[PDB]
């Protein structure tokens, strides 16, 4: 509950984006 | 400065403040002009529904009662002061999260708001933005591989039956034990008997070849045997209510032969379980059993499902909306009153 919150913060810094990921070819539509 | 957040399940209400280590109200998901348990402990005079079915909200009028009850009733807060993070099932149709918008911000008068995937923040929880969740409730069960942060919508299972079906077979083969649970009430009862005696065999077939007591409030004293664990194998084995779908690691499994290759490491690596679905003893253990059975001996699998998983969205969601990072990601009452409710699908995702 608070234990992981940095070390998410950190991960969610650093995101992608969607258009990226689409790119890439990792994110794709059903 | 303090965030709400809400997390509206088949089956139950989860609802909070965001820093707390638990949803400090959990309630039933039911209307009767009644909510919750008001509306249970007076059953005798109005007619109780569930105005979410399978994860996706059907009665919005009841589902606005539902809201109304969690703001000024359970947390006895105005809706205006705080920021809402709510939650919403994967594969949530888009009219839906529009619609959840509209009343945030029209009928309830929020500041700022967030919608997300269930799963997506079970994830969050853990600590992780990539990996695969098994998410399982009252109303459905879902497999959902995250890379990112992002669902991968075409990777996505879904397992129509979860808990509410478990407790409807318990009931089946209980009574063709001898004994006889048909009604809402002795449902209830039934369910209580799986919360409490049922668990996951590792080896199914070695369990069966191989007992509790449980006192009803008539007073009779039940036993129950191999259904303990042949309730719960249902998830494993759907056959067993008619259903013709593959168990939920043969869709673990699945799911991830349909992302990219070079994620799937990650994924087999990070395989999260929430819900109250997955709460059985034994599960962890079986489903480690089964995708190491299912997968090339080349990959390390780990099963992340922490003791108080039951909770994890909304523990999920509880993280992510006191993050830094987040606070550019609500959507504010200004962005909405110029986008209208079509803002959700560019800000929540
Ligand atoms: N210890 C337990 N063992 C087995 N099942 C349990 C346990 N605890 C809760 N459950 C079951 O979990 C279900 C409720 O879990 P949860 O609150 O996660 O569902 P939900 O969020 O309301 O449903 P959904 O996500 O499907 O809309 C009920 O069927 C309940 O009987
Ligand atoms: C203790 C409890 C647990 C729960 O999970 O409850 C939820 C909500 C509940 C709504 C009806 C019930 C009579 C109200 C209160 C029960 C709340 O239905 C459930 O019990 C249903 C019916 S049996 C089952 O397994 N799911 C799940
Ligand atoms: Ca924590
Ligand atoms: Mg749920």
């Amino acid at each position: 509950f608070k234990h992981t919150s940095a070390a998410l913060e950190r991960k969610i810094s650093m995101r992608q984006s969607r258009e990226e990921l689409i790119k890439r070819g990792v994110l794709k539509e059903i | 400065t303090t965030a709400l957040v809400c997390d509206n399940g088949s089956g139950l209400v989860k609802a909070g403040f965001a820093g707390d280590d638990a949803p400090r109200a959990v309630f039933p998901s039911i209307v009767g002009s009644y909510v919750g348990d008001e509306a249970q402990s007076k059953r005798g005079i109005l007619t109780l529904k569930y105005p979410i079915e399978h994860g996706i909200i059907t009665n919005w009028d009841d589902m606005e009662k539902i809201w109304h009850h969690t703001f000024y009733n359970e947390l006895r807060v105005a809706p205006e002061e705080h920021p809402t993070l709510l939650t919403e099932a994967p594969l949530n149709p888009k009219a839906n999260r529009e619609k959840m918008t509209q009343i945030m911000f029209e009928t309830f008068n929020v500041p700022a708001m967030y919608v997300a995937i269930q799963a997506v923040l079970s994830l969050y929880a853990s600590g992780r933005t990539t990996g695969i969740v098994l998410d399982s409730g009252d109303g459905v069960t879902h497999n959902v591989p995250i890379y990112e942060g992002y669902a991968l919508p075409h990777a996505i299972m879904r397992l129509d039956l979860a808990g509410r079906d478990l407790t409807d077979y318990l009931m089946k083969i209980l009574t063709e034990r001898g004994y006889s649970f048909v009604t809402t009430a002795e449902r209830e009862i039934v369910r209580d008997i799986k919360e409490k005696l049922c668990y996951v065999a590792l080896d199914f077939e070695n369990e069966m070849a191989t007992e509790k007591s449980y006192e009803l409030p008539d007073g009779q004293v039940i036993t129950i045997g191999n259904e303990r664990f042949r309730c719960p194998e249902t998830l494993f084995q759907p056959s067993f209510i008619g259903m013709e779908s593959a168990g939920i690691h043969e869709t673990t499994y699945n799911s991830i032969m349909k992302c990219d290759i070079d994620i799937r490491k990650d994924l087999y690596a990070n395989n999260v379980m929430s819900g109250g679905t997955t709460m059985y003893p034994g599960i962890a253990d079986r489903m480690q059993k089964e995708i190491t059975a299912l997968a090339p001996s080349t990959m390390k699998i780990k099963i992340i499902a922490p003791p108080e998983r039951k909770y994890s969205v909304w523990i999920g969601g509880s993280i992510l909306a006191s993050l830094s990072t987040f606070q550019q990601m609500w959507i504010t009452k200004q962005e909405y009153d110029e986008a209208g409710p079509s803002i959700v699908h560019r800000k929540c995702f």
